[PDB]
């Protein structure tokens, strides 16, 4: 697997595919 | 944050599992 | 706003549109 | 769980917010 | 709901899970 | 527009219903 | 080009790949 | 509808052009 | 058709897209 | 990691985010 | 091939690296 | 490549055809 830059939707897109079915909480800064 | 990091500079699946339940 | 079948990715796009900069919570076993 | 109503069944927009932190 | 930065065909998408069924229609300017 | 607007600046959910039939 | 199912938004997507700066209109209805 | 050409069945991109403005 | 300006994901979609089932090979220069 | 059920344009994007700058062939015939 | 393997049945995002160049 | 020229510069359909197997 590689680096990535990831933004926006493409992160939670990212996270989706990572956790699946394990879940996962997405918590950015603000 | 990796929302931060990830978007700012850069970031590996294996960083992203962190955030798995 | 309507009704709506969303699974997979697609749900959590949905998730990350409403909630934004609150950030979510996936969780399927829940 | 989310998962059965929102794709099982359908939901709206409001029910999605119930998940957001 | 939150304010969104939306580009793209990430608009396309927000505007096709606000009106669903209802239907809608994407007129940009140019 | 809604386009140009959601994208240079920001905009809601609320104004994007304006768009549907 | 190749036919092609497509269902969702992913028929929104292709609508606004196809269509770009003309924009389209989207009726599930009609 | 497009729906019923492209979700149903199959549609060609020359088919979705149909519903540019 | 029109130009379009696809960047990361949004090209391998519009290749996805246009390739179908024939398949493809995304090749980026690194 | 979790295993997963990825069809179309979904599988496209896992490979793009797994491969990334390596890049990737996609080939359903195979 | 791939298709028969991550969508038929499931895969891991191990296996979708033997279709990385 | 496409890949670059699609991103920085813009790029068309029929362009990316030749991509295709
Ligand atoms: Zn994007
Ligand atoms: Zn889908």
């Amino acid at each position: 697997f590689v680096n990535q830059h990831l933004c926006g939707s493409h992160l939670v897109e990212a996270l989706y595919l990572v956790c699946g079915e394990r879940g996962f909480f997405y918590t950015p800064k603000a | 944050g990796i929302v931060e990091q990830c978007c700012a500079s850069v970031c590996s699946l294996y960083q992203l599992e962190n955030y798995c339940n």
